[PDB]
């Protein structure tokens, strides 16, 4: 009833506060030792629980209302990481955006992350992180000024152990996240350590110690953020990452005048840490670079960033990672022959434009929760067919470029003798064996060149046969022999050179057989489409009410089908093949091709392999290199990897034999004691009703190998996922092969992975990487082309050093030598 | 649930508002909501009771102006239907409870 | 005898807080009540009119 | 409406209630909260609905 | 390396000379690191070294 | 910049007891007292008759 | 290398390192009837632990392409982490034994 009771309150509470928590000038007092560094974030899942049509309006309205308080508050600095949001809002919003170019020349709106969105980083491929960076890069450069130096990905669910090296290539030298702290197993050992890659590459990595992104600025939040860091000993400042998150507007200002009056209680009676609210996050990196002597002093963490949480991420969403992969490898396949047609062709203009977009709404569908199959049920019925688009459009691409090198489509029309098969591998398969229009098996041989195989009318040297032994079924090869029981289990995987058994069915717990397929009870914790926990192995039920027939018993690929009872309402059909070969290096193992009509309710279905093989360690691949998970539940960090993200190939060998699995669709593998298995299915229900309810082509290769993890095994995984389309030869003065223009001699193990054309120039940028792990040496070869020169240039395209290209007869034979796990990047002026 | 409103909103604060240096507009239905002017340029958003206030920029106090609510029939998370991670509620209906 | 010599097949320490979380899915009526034990209470409930 | 319950399952239920209380109440270092969870554990993966 | 297994077991109290006193007939089971598996450590006493 | 680009050489996390119970030797007079502080108190103690 | 060591230091470790240019993750020491390898990063508490492991005869370290190896007949102890390999020759304690 009275109102000057209030104002004589506040001046009995500024006996605790302070004079100054009226204005922005509690932060000017004691702002030399601050331990607390806050910022004021707005994370916005671009399609988590809604469309991507309301993500373009959540962002407006989250940022609009950010530009408006940060007028009313001048110390208060926002962040936002994704550059495709700024995009949207510059397609919706003009002026907004001029105005929000306007608050981040002004100091305020920190953009940062430097990537087009905050992707998950174990499922896309090497290049997709690269063409993360380099679109994020450019649109930052080119619309403001900045080049983000910070790598914000805090809601990421697992890095890779190779982000560090491609973060250093692009520029960022920093790395901030933040789910690390979510590890239900494991608390992880610091909070601010050195990142450092599978090569060396290191990167000064930080995690907020308060486990939310999205803090209250509270007073336990204020507390926690220097209070919880893991590791006080090297660095006394932790970072408090304020705001709502997951999809919902920034900080409101209530939170700022709660941190002014955490200020000032902090100057007052001095036991909340001094926080500061006027420096970024690049500000605060180099405060803690410069108090630990350059990072020098912080602890280290080599490899992977192992995130022991939200594991059945990798098999949800089947279609979506397949489509995916395949999206991946047609790009590629894209502007490869884009690149040889702008080179070779004159009136051929590279399609800057078009693979900008199909690039753009390729990596939109990477957000760390759009691909690993954590949305509603509209979020994928929007991703599958922009997807799709993406994939059809690549190819239309592709051909244009084909065409405009003189080639065209197969039509199953053209003869048997004029079919040829495009190959864009940067090496010389041997020979491939293809369906062409009615299940005709044709042999595509090149001896010659590595861009076209012709097909080889000539019979095949190591031909394949399926027979029949006593009740079984025996797929005989040249290298392999495969003895298959009666109900689908493969009794015996034989190796014909070295005389050996590759199944050890007898010791372990697998007793019938490997390709083994597998039910688990799946009913994950908390989140359904997210986890899958390591108690779900307990209850399974083995399929073993198959029936194998003979499918095919020709010289070109022996094959039998099992028709698999999964259950009710589900059912599936393996294929069991080997392939006839010419060379070795042709061979690609027992492929194994799941037909699954899939309408499991919470179930698991996977395939096991017991493999004779006892090693320690198991290398799995990963972008750009080669992981080494162990294999034998030691330690709880050991507990925590029952199933581990794996590219394209899981390997597992001891010194003298070895067994890879490869594939093309599925992410999850898990080896551990003998026994590897395949995530193959998972049927979640609580974000999407119908995850993967319908029909899956499963594709996955057991290749064995007679020695520990070599290239032929890269190389045949490559090959596995690889797309060989059917050409057809258009003119016979433009039919030149001059797909062997840009090879790499020297060391197997030294891929070239990517060839592309320049962001800004026209020079053909060559992504290059050794792959498992031994400084090598190599010679980029430059043939039907006159090179004006070869520099090295980083992620994003900037020359370093000019490279010493030698000038043989015709070709250059560029001189390159890449370190242990090195991604290097290589500009040929021509 | 993910319906889109428009609420032309046109206020007259009273005279006696000559003084009460600060003027709020309050808007609480358990939604999204972002506020237009008369040209377009956004000035605020609502999410749900988190977020209502939105100040009276100064300008159109002075004499009756009318604004605009872009209300989206969705909370911050989308519909749930139970619970966050569950799939989404087709019908899902809003109330509003402040303006 | 029966203690084999070979363990070709590791067997991790089951952590705590998880297959302790686990016990509350088998009463519960939630998302998994079709998999666990409350399913199998009815034995033919009837309600018609 | 009219039920039949499933007796056996309903003794089961109380079983497995009052194992599940011992293995949240009992502290971190008696056995038998261990030996409760064990048994809760060979439950779970007994019981098929 | 190979395979080959021994079944393993630690006294759960740290040492070989206990005193069978009420502390060490506790911790001998109480301090079991896993007793989900097996609820059942063993007491060393004496006075060594 | 000052922020090398390869870390070939890793650094470990200190161990809470070990580097705290190192602190106790650094004043101490004991079997470490000539490598320690107790070792340039004196500067040329007399006490010759 | 042969070192003749008169040695008289109290409390002092001589040890000789060679970095050797191989970037593994892990290093495969010689122990009874076969070879360890252990972890060369300290990433968690049980590589922080292992500063200082036991060898037979040699401890190597080799990537896919090339290796080192240190070979020995009366040492025992050996520390490989990140391209540095440290021999540990010559400890001087004083409690038990003055
Ligand atoms: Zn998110
Ligand atoms: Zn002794």
């Amino acid at each position: 009833n009275d109102l000057s009771t209030i104002n004589e309150c506040r001046n009995l509470a500024k006996a605790f506060l302070g004079n100054d928590i009226d204005s922005e000038a509690v932060f000017e007092k004691n702002n030399d030792k601050a331990n607390v560094f806050a910022i004021g974030h707005c994370h916005i899942d671009t399609a988590w629980l809604w469309p991507f049509a309301e993500t373009r309006r959540k962002i407006v309205r989250s940022w609009a209302t950010q530009m408006n308080i940060m007028d009313r508050y001048p110390e208060y600095q926002f962040v936002c990481s994704q550059a495709l949001q700024y995009l949207w809002l510059k397609e919706d919003h003009p002026d907004v955006f001029e105005k929000l170019k306007e608050y981040v020349n002004q100091n305020k709106f920190i953009p940062i992350g430097g990537s087009w969105v905050e992707h998950d980083t174990n499922i896309p491929n090497g290049e997709s992180l690269i063409r993360q960076f380099l679109l994020g890069q450019h649109f930052f450069e080119k619309e403001f000024g900045v080049r983000c130096r910070t790598f914000w990905l805090p809601d990421t669910f697992g890095y890779s152990s190779q982000i560090p090296q491609i973060c250093r290539l692009c520029g960022m030298d920093r790395f901030l996240t933040q789910k690390l702290s979510w590890n239900n197993i494991n608390s992880f050992p610091t909070s601010t350590f050195n990142w450092v890659a599978l090569d060396g590459s290191q990167v000064i990595c930080h995690m907020p110690p308060a486990n939310t992104y999205t803090a209250d600025t509270n007073v336990n939040d204020v507390l926690h953020s220097i209070d919880q860091h893991k590791n006080l000993v090297n660095d006394q400042a932790g970072l408090l990452v304020f705001g709502i998150g997951d999809g919902g507007g920034g900080p409101t200002p209530e939170m700022l005048e709660k941190l002014r009056r955490c200020k000032g209680i902090a100057n007052t009676v001095g036991y909340l840490p001094n926080v500061k609210l006027g420096n970024t996050v690049d500000e605060f990196f180099d405060g803690i670079l410069k108090r630990t002597n350059a990072g020098q002093t912080l602890p280290s963490w080599n490899g992977e960033l192992y995130f022991e949480f939200h594991r059945g991420t990798y098999t949800t969403q089947a279609e979506l990672k397949k489509l995916m992969r395949k999206v991946e490898i047609a790009l590629h396949d894209a502007e490869y022959v884009s690149t040889l047609a702008s080179i070779f062709s004159k009136d051929y203009s590279y399609p800057k434009e078009s693979l900008q977009d199909l690039w753009r709404d390729t990596l939109l569908c990477q957000f760390h929760d759009v691909l690993p199959g954590s949305c509603i049920e509209m979020v994928y019925k929007d991703a599958i067919p922009i997807m799709s688009k993406v994939l059809k459009n690549t190819e239309a691409l592709l051909w244009q470029a084909i065409e405009q090198l003189g080639f065209k489509k197969a039509s199953s029309s053209d003869n048997k003798e004029q079919l040829c098969l495009l190959n864009t591998l940067p090496w010389n398969v041997r020979g491939v064996i293809t369906e062409t229009e009615e299940n005709k098996l044709v042999y595509f041989e090149s001896c010659d060149g590595k861009g076209i195989l012709t097909a080889a009318h000539t019979s095949l040297k190591h031909p394949a046969a399926a027979y029949q032994k006593d009740d079984n079924f025996i797929l005989v090869n040249d290298h392999l022999r495969v003895t298959i029981a009666p109900n689908g289990l493969i009794l015996s995987l034989f190796d014909l050179h070295k005389e050996r058994e590759i199944l050890d069915l007898k010791s372990g717990k697998n007793h019938a057989g490997a390709n083994q397929y597998v039910l688990f009870e799946d009913t994950p914790l908390s989140w359904q489409a997210w986890d899958t926990e390591v108690f779900s192995l307990e209850k399974y039920e083995v399929l073993d009410k198959g029936k194998v027939s003979i499918k095919e018993s020709g010289p070109l690929r022996a094959s039998v089908v099992v028709d698999i009872p999964i259950s009710e309402l589900s059912h599936m059909k393996a294929t069991i093949s080997l392939e006839g070969y010419n060379d070795c290096s042709e061979f690609t193992g027992v492929n194994f091709t799941c037909e699954v009509d899939w309408h499991e309710s919470c179930k698991f279905l996977k395939v096991e392999f017991p493999v004779d093989i006892h090693s320690e360690f198991a290398s799995y691949e990963t972008q750009f290199g080669i992981t080494k998970r162990p294999t034998h539940y030691n330690t709880s960090w050991d507990v925590a990897k029952f199933e581990v993200c794996h590219q394209k190939f899981a390997d597992y060998s001891d010194f003298t034999y070895g067994v890879s699995v490869l594939n093309d669709c599925k992410y999850g593998f898990s080896t551990h004691g003998n026994l590897m298995r395949l995530s193959l299915l998972r049927s979640p229900k609580q974000p999407d009703a119908h995850a993967d309810m319908g029909k899956h082509t499963i594709r996955y290769a057991v290749y064995p190998h007679s020695k520990p993890l070599d290239s032929s095994t890269v190389r045949a995984a490559h090959k596995f996922n690889s797309n060989f389309r059917l050409l057809t030869r258009a003119s016979d003065t433009a039919n030149l092969d001059i797909f062997d223009a840009f090879q790499l001699v020297g060391e197997p193990n030294v891929i070239l992975s990517h060839i592309k054309m320049a962001e800004k120039g026209k020079s053909i940028i060559l992504r290059v990487y050794e792959s498992l792990g031994g400084k090598s040496r190599a010679r980029l070869v430059i043939k039907s082309l006159t090179v004006a020169s070869v520099t090295k240039c980083n992620g994003l395209e900037e020359d370093l050093e000019e490279l010493c290209t030698l000038k043989s007869n015709d070709y250059y034979e560029v001189p390159i030598e890449l370190r242990a796990f090195e991604i290097a990047t290589f500009k040929v002026n021509l | 649930s993910w319906a889109t409103f428009w609420f032309e909103v046109h206020i007259r604060l009273p005279k006696s508002w000559a003084k009460y240096e600060q003027v709020i507009f309050q808007w609480n239905c358990d939604n999204e909501g972002l506020v237009y002017s008369q040209d377009g340029v956004p000035l605020q958003a609502f999410s749900g009771s988190e977020r209502t206030d939105f100040i009276l920029p100064d300008s159109w106090k002075t004499t009756e102006d009318t604004f605009y609510i872009e209300m989206a029939c969705n909370g911050m998370f989308g519909t749930g239907a139970g619970s966050q991670i569950a799939p989404p509620d087709p019908n899902r209906y809003f109330t509003l409870t402040k303006a | 005898t029966l203690f084999p010599v070979l363990n070709n097949t590791p067997v991790g320490k089951q952590v705590d807080s998880i297959y302790e979380s686990r016990l509350d899915q088998f009463l519960s009526e939630g998302q998994y009540r079709d998999f666990n034990l409350p399913s199998v209470y009815d034995h033919a409930r009837i309600d018609n009119p | 409406d009219l039920v039949a319950p499933n007796l056996p399952a309903m003794a089961l239920a109380y079983d497995f209630l009052l194992m599940q209380q011992c293995v949240k109440q009992l502290p971190s270092n008696c056995w038998q909260k261990y030996k409760a969870r064990q048994i809760c554990n060979d439950i779970m993966n007994t019981f098929h609905p």
